[PDB]
């Protein structure tokens, strides 16, 4: 019995870093150990009536405050041994077939994409984690928790109660535009760009309002798509709403072998296109790495071997990645239930 | 320099020019020879030798 491979597919998942290309650019490098971010409250009061005689009451000069943070440690690392390279690969053929050799720089390959997928992954999570809510703790099991805490309004983070929740009232007469500028008017700076959860989306669209806000000849100049326009890629640019643009992501990150969805099912969150933020990695900590001359860099791959009883040659990445947002205040988040 | 003429030439060993971080081949990047539609070669990867490095 012989056999023949025609063909060999790959299974992945809907992965796609839209939460950190968009608002997350103009990365800093920093060979230090903690960062500052400082904010400084530019609220003036305003002048009270003051006879021409009394003259008095001195004002305070205003003054700001600090926060201090630090980055985690990340280290992924694979394997590779003389015994399973002997038997075979699930991708190929068995005519022709590699040699004992090739079989080692498939196996590598494999494990290199695989760690730096990982890393993507954790860098995508604590970015999204901070846009929702203002704080993300950072925590593992071998690793000391520790947690980055930007100061957040409590106005912002608005989440929907007993009264005021788009599910319960009904989808005639009711408009959601009412709502979407009282939840944006807590927001500091002009807000361009709404993030859909797609369950949030579909309960959106279902307005009756909405529909008329569409093909109305003067009544606005908003052009959507009520249509199905994506069904497999992660993030589907739909079109404006009178000025904001709009989009629904639906990313696909594993922690144990089950999928799990980035967006909390359903959540809206209003922000900035042009938001400010920041991308800081930590400096990396092997005693080989500093011989080069290489600190707060991104992904120092490395690899060595053994000498065991049974081989082994390893491969391991590592980054010390952090997230940040300098105006934490400025996105708005939204339960929408 | 003060020289007369601003030209210089390195001659590069063939092994300096692959993938960036050693990533799968590609339709349009291959062996570290980025190659557009057509045949030509548009931009070459030229690597950094590190003598102590691994």
């Amino acid at each position: 019995t012989t056999a023949q491979l025609l063909a060999a597919n790959e299974q992945k998942f809907k992965f796609d870093p839209l939460f950190l290309r968009l608002f997350f650019r103009e990365s800093y490098p920093f060979t230090t150990e903690k960062v500052y971010l400082s904010q400084i409250p530019g609220l003036v009061n305003m002048a009270l009536y003051v006879s021409p005689i009394v003259s008095g009451e001195v004002i305070r000069s205003r003054g700001g405050s600090t926060s201090e943070f630090t980055p985690g440690y990340v280290k992924p690392k694979h394997e590779v041994n003389p015994q399973m390279t002997l038997r075979r690969l699930p991708d190929e053929d068995p005519q022709n077939l590699a040699d004992p050799a090739y079989r080692r720089r498939r196996i590598i390959m494999q494990n290199m994409r695989d760690e730096e997928l990982a890393i993507a992954q954790v860098e995508e999570m604590q970015a999204v984690s901070a846009v929702l809510k203002g704080k993300y703790t950072m925590t593992g099991e071998a690793f000391d928790p520790v947690e980055v805490d930007m100061g957040r309004s409590e106005e912002n983070n608005i989440t929907q109660s007993g009264g005021t929740e788009w599910s319960k009232r009904d989808k005639s007469t009711y408009d959601p535009t009412d709502d979407i500028e009282a939840y944006a008017l807590n927001a500091s700076g002009v807000v361009n760009i709404i993030v859909f959860d797609p369950k949030g989306w579909a309960l959106f669209r279902s307005f009756k309002a909405v529909k008329e806000k569409l093909d109305t000849r003067r009544g606005s100049n908003s052009e959507l798509e009520t249509a199905v326009k994506d069904l497999g890629k992660a993030v589907s640019y739909k079109g404006m709403y009178g000025d904001v643009a709009i989009v629904v992501y639906s990313g696909q990150y594993v922690e144990n072998g089950v999928k799990k969805n980035f967006l909390p099912d359903n959540t809206m969150v209003l922000g900035n296109t042009q938001a400010r933020g920041l991308r800081t990695y930590g400096c990396i900590q092997d005693a080989d790495a500093q011989r080069e001359g290489i600190n707060a860099s991104a992904r120092y791959p490395k690899n060595w071997v053994t000498t065991g009883d049974p081989a082994r040659e390893f491969t391991m990445i590592q980054s010390a990645p952090l997230m940040l947002l300098a105006d934490p205040d400025e996105f708005v988040s939204v339960q929408l239930a | 320099s003060s020289r007369l003429f601003r030209t210089q030439f390195r001659m590069v060993s063939p092994k300096r020019i692959s993938n960036p971080n050693n990533t799968g081949d590609s339709r349009n990047c291959r062996a570290g020879v980025q190659i557009n539609d057509s045949g030509a070669a548009l931009g070459y990867y030229v690597s950094e030798d590190g003598y102590p490095g691994w």
